[PDB]
RNA sequence: GUUACAGACUUAAGCAGUGGAGCAUGUUAUUUAAUUCGAUAAUCCACGACUAACCUUACCAUAUUUUGAAUAUUAUAAUAAU
RNA sequence: AAACUCCAUAUAUAUAAUUUUAAUUAUAUAUAAUUUUAUAUUAUUUAAUAUAAAGAAAGGAAUUAAGACAAAUCAUAAUGAUCCUUAUAAUAUGGGUAAUAGACGUGCUAUAAUAAAAUGAUAAUAAAAUUAUAUAAAAUAUAUUUAAUUAUAUUUAAUUAAUAAUAUAAAACAUUUUAAUUUUUAAUAUAUUUUUUUAUUAUAAAUAUGAAUUAUAAUCUGAAAUUCGAUUAUAUGAAA
């Protein structure tokens, strides 16, 4: 009975059997649904940040297409950027 | 004059520019510039204790201030588009434009309201 | 291991023979609901019980029972329900009534007859009407009789028979 | 866990008219509280500094 | 209110003196609410965004080595050229 | 006091009912503590709690209490206002013309 | 003195500092204490004997804290004066506190102590295998 | 303008309403210098518009701007950072 | 399509030094049902009804396919073609979008006694949500002889928030009043219905319903309230 209780206490694993959880390799973080991954306490500042991010995306898109002496125009395709706003740093 | 629409050379806002947007932005900048002054003039005007001639002069000055000094003149536009109806303050966007952005995932924490 | 004690067992045994008590007198509750309008059930209840109290005071015998008897008397056992009848003569048929429907018919008549009484308060009017019915006088009775006569005409219009 | 917020916003789905059809939107500000209880200020500062150094993506702090 | 009025007024005046807050016993329009209002101008100004943001013009300034292409601009130029070709170009502007 | 809190007799009757299905009204002291909702709903929640409390004193009566309809948590939850509709179900007027 | 700091952001509430003291913990005589409480007015709560005040007037947090300290000192000086100004006959105004209490809810009621039944409580059931095990 | 079932807020019960009154609001029509533009069977009509004093506005009257909000090309000159 | 999803529910675990407390809570993670079992009664091993015992076990939301309607949108935005380029582009001052014969929808308020109004401080009982482009508490002053209520002004306590404020929820329930109503009143007596009874005298189609319309005075926001805003007061008191 003690052994069973101990098992019950420790019974956790990756989900997908038929005491389990979805591990970080089994599902997306809901933060990776949004493109400006941010929380700020002043919402004005947060809005300004997300505007900036959106403007940078356009700039990046513009950059992505190059030219080579008017011979070849290699259009590098890029995804929509995802901006990770930690307290320390943007990524 | 010819070289600019308004008296003062202000910068263009980044991203979506529009004539109405331009007009609003300039107005906002002028309000920001001449906010304290306007407040001081208002105070001088609405004073029972101060000399009456001075308060009258202040009132006249306030009256003579231009279209672009007025706080009441400012109208919250959409930033992505240039609409001025159903403009939500928490993301400076118009109704349809907000929805479009929200469904895409541009918004920081917005999602479908399922209950 | 459950381990039921002796006293508890005895109590359970005692309970077993007794049936579960009903939470409402059903006909009364129905009447109160019909009286009620804007989800203001409490007011309807006060009106009804005040009327029943008045009835009791006028004639000292169980008011609820008397009301039930009145309903039974007044409620027409069947109704001549109209039909389209396959696009032809609108051939009416006697149809048997659910208890609620029977007592619903009675109540509307009772209410109407109360509304002809004098007082400002409806509860008083209602009580007076209930006492009159208990004693044995109303146009509601006449209406019921008429309904029964109309049902009696159209004997074999009933389909299954 | 302090209680989550809910910033709701409704919007007509169409770009023009069809105002009978409307869609909702919501945003939940999830709040958790930590409380330090006994520390010489310097240690607390260090902790806080360390926290902000290795901060995660979605999380704001006060 | 059995406690006297004058004493209460004196107490209120003293409290006002202690803190910075003013003491207006008469209840006259002083104009305090005009100035005391926090001025909201900078936030209002910051509505549309940060005007100094990187543009395509700058992407030539920062990185001359990379021959970038602004696609929308190029498209516009091509449209203009097409208009010129088929006699639908802009009329020459009056100066006076 | 009970008469001071619940003014409607119906609420009091409802509260009593778990003790009334058993022959134990008068046997058990009850100290109820409510929060949230309105009076009738509060009374109903108290009743529900009392039935569960009684169940511990004698487990053999649990089935009987369940049959009476006191051990069932009444789920009836207020429907939300949907967008186009005025209330939950109440729609604004239609006009075929 | 509680200070607040928003880490990544530049909130305008980072300047907010809040002083808060129990009035009995302050080094005062009884007459002076009463006077101090009177001067505090809405800032002094009477249920919890606490006086607190916050300042957001100045640009920086440190400034605000200093200002609050200066105010406190001034309040203390006023309390300890007593020269032609006692405030012995102005009762403690507790209207703001009762308003606050009304706004909130109360759970003051408790289970009657004479309703308790220790005799009806479940007694320790004898577990023999557990007893055998416990040899320590 | 068919056969026979099945369907539900379709009908039937039932409860409350609209339709009469005054007001609000949208629409129409007509008016107006302008009454900005669109929506106008069900699937328009407190709809686009989650607030028209100025603004917003797009309409009208009178004034006044003409490379103007951009990007690029070609020239003179001035200031600031290094 | 259903299902997974969200909300809500029941249970378990974790966390919260039970002063940010509401532990009767909040929030992460699970488990739970599109419920199960058995006895019978009809129709053919099953399927509907009934009964019973086991369970907290009962909803709502999102999702509305293909095609079609040349359905709606070029006034969210963008783009094709086309037209304007001292003008169909741009700025200011005022006016208009609020005009009013008839008509058409949606609402709101009504037309009084199963229904309206006064009052109700050891302040009867909620939820959900907002407050650094703020929320504004207590308290003083005026409307107002007490005061409360309601409305403004005075001045900002507290909090940028499970901590303070918006905000003592309201119906409910209780006393009082209520014209139409000589179905009441007040003068006398009257009395074992006394906040009342009886007797005899006098008490002779819109109100003590409704709140349109208008007059004057104040207040609020704003630089500005004439066209054209919102309150409060004293009058006005249509229609129904
Ligand atoms: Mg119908
Ligand atoms: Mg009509
Ligand atoms: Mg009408
Ligand atoms: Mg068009
Ligand atoms: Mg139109
Ligand atoms: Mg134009
Ligand atoms: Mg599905
Ligand atoms: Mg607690
Ligand atoms: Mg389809
Ligand atoms: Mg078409
Ligand atoms: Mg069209
Ligand atoms: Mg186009
Ligand atoms: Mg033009
Ligand atoms: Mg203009
Ligand atoms: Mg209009
Ligand atoms: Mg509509
Ligand atoms: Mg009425
Ligand atoms: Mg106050
Ligand atoms: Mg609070
Ligand atoms: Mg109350
Ligand atoms: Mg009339
Ligand atoms: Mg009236």
């Amino acid at each position: 009975n003690n052994m069973k209780r101990m098992l019950n206490n420790n019974n956790m694993n990756p989900a997908g059997a038929n005491g389990n959880i979805n591990n970080k390799l089994q599902h997306l973080n809901n933060m990776n649904n949004w493109n400006t991954q941010i929380y700020n306490y002043n919402k004005n500042m947060e809005i300004m940040n997300t505007m900036n991010d959106k403007l940078i995306n356009k700039l990046l898109y513009k950059m992505m297409t190059l030219k080579l002496n008017n011979m070849n125009i290699n259009k590098i395709i890029m995804s929509k950027t995802i901006n990770q706003h930690s307290l320390n740093k943007l990524n | 004059m010819g070289n600019f629409r308004f008296p003062i050379k202000t910068k263009l806002p980044p991203g979506f520019i529009n004539a109405r947007i331009l007009r609003d932005n300039f107005k906002r900048q002028q309000f920001k510039e001449n906010e304290i002054l306007v407040k001081s003039l208002k105070f001088i005007a609405r004073n029972m204790n101060l000399p009456t001639k001075l308060r009258l002069e202040a009132q006249l000055k306030l009256n003579a201030l231009p279209n672009y000094m007025r706080s009441t003149q400012i109208k919250n536009r959409c930033v992505d588009s240039g609409h001025a109806r159903f403009v939500l303050s928490d993301f400076r966007l118009c109704r349809y434009q907000f929805r479009e952005n929200a469904l895409k995932g541009n918004l920081p924490g917005v999602k479908k309201g399922i209950w | 291991k459950i381990k039921p004690t002796a006293e508890q067992l005895a109590q359970w045994e005692a309970l077993k023979s007794v049936p579960i008590p009903p939470r409402k007198n059903a006909t009364l509750d129905h009447i109160t609901n019909m009286i009620m309008r804007h989800g203001k059930k409490e007011k309807a209840q006060t009106i009804l019980s005040r009327a029943l109290y008045l009835v009791y005071c006028q004639t000292r015998q169980d008011p609820i029972q008397a009301l039930e008897k009145s309903l039974d008397e007044l409620a027409p056992l069947m109704m001549t329900k109209t039909f389209n009848t396959g696009v032809a003569k609108a051939s009416v048929i006697p149809v048997p009534l659910n208890k609620r429907q029977r007592n619903r018919i009675a109540w509307n008549w009772i209410v109407q007859s109360a509304n002809q009484r004098v007082s400002s308060d409806f509860a008083v009017r209602l009580g007076e009407e209930l006492t009159a019915i208990a004693k044995g006088t109303s146009s509601a009775f006449e209406k019921r009789d008429q309904i029964h006569k109309t049902a009696i005409a159209h004997r074999a219009y009933i389909q299954l028979k | 866990p302090l209680p989550t917020r809910r910033e709701r916003w409704t919007v007509i789905k169409s770009p023009f008219v069809h105002a009978k059809s409307k869609e909702n939107f919501e945003r939940h500000t999830h709040k958790r509280l930590i409380r330090a209880w006994d520390t010489n200020p310097e240690v607390l500062q260090m902790l806080i500094a360390y926290i902000t150094k290795h901060s995660m993506a979605g999380v704001g702090m006060k | 209110m059995n406690v006297p009025k004058a004493r209460l007024l004196k107490v209120a005046e003293l409290s006002a003196k202690i803190f910075d807050q003013n003491f207006n016993p008469s209840g006259i329009r002083t104009g305090s609410k005009i100035l005391n209002e926090r001025l909201k101008g900078p936030s209002v100004a910051s509505y549309y965004g940060n005007p100094d943001i990187l543009k395509f013009r700058h992407l030539k300034t920062l990185y001359p080595d990379i021959e970038f292409v602004d696609l929308e601009e190029q498209y516009r130029l091509s449209m203009v050229e097409a208009k010129k070709r088929r006699g639908k170009g802009a009329p020459k502007k009056m100066k006076k | 006091q009970l008469n001071d809190y619940f003014l409607k007799m119906k609420d009091r009757e409802s509260i009593m009912y778990p003790l009334q299905v058993i022959e134990s009204v008068g046997k058990y002291n009850i100290f109820a503590t409510t929060s949230g909702g309105g009076p009738t709903g509060q009374a109903e929640s108290i009743m529900h709690a009392i039935a569960k409390a009684l169940v511990v004193f004698n487990p053999l009566l649990k089935s009987r209490l369940h049959k009476a309809g006191v051990l069932t948590r009444d789920y009836r939850h207020v429907e939300r206002k949907k967008p186009g509709k005025k209330k939950a179900r109440k729609m604004p007027t239609w006009v075929k013309r | 003195y509680r200070y607040t700091s928003y880490v990544g952001e530049e909130h305008p509430n980072s300047r907010k500092v809040v002083l808060s003291v129990k009035t009995k913990e302050l080094g005062l005589e009884e007459k002076s204490l009463h006077k101090f409480r009177i001067l505090a007015r809405s800032r002094y709560d009477h249920t919890t004997d606490i006086f607190k005040m916050s300042s957001d007037k100045f640009e920086h947090a440190s400034q605000n804290a200093r200002y609050l300290h200066d105010i406190l000192q001034r309040l203390l000086a006023e309390s300890k004066d007593l020269t032609e100004d006692d405030f012995s006959d102005v009762p403690l105004d507790t209207r703001h506190t009762i308003a606050k209490s009304l706004r909130k809810k109360k759970r003051d009621y408790e289970f009657p102590e004479h309703w308790k039944r220790p005799e009806d409580a479940p007694k320790k059931k004898f577990d023999i295998v557990d007893q055998l095990l416990s040899t320590l």
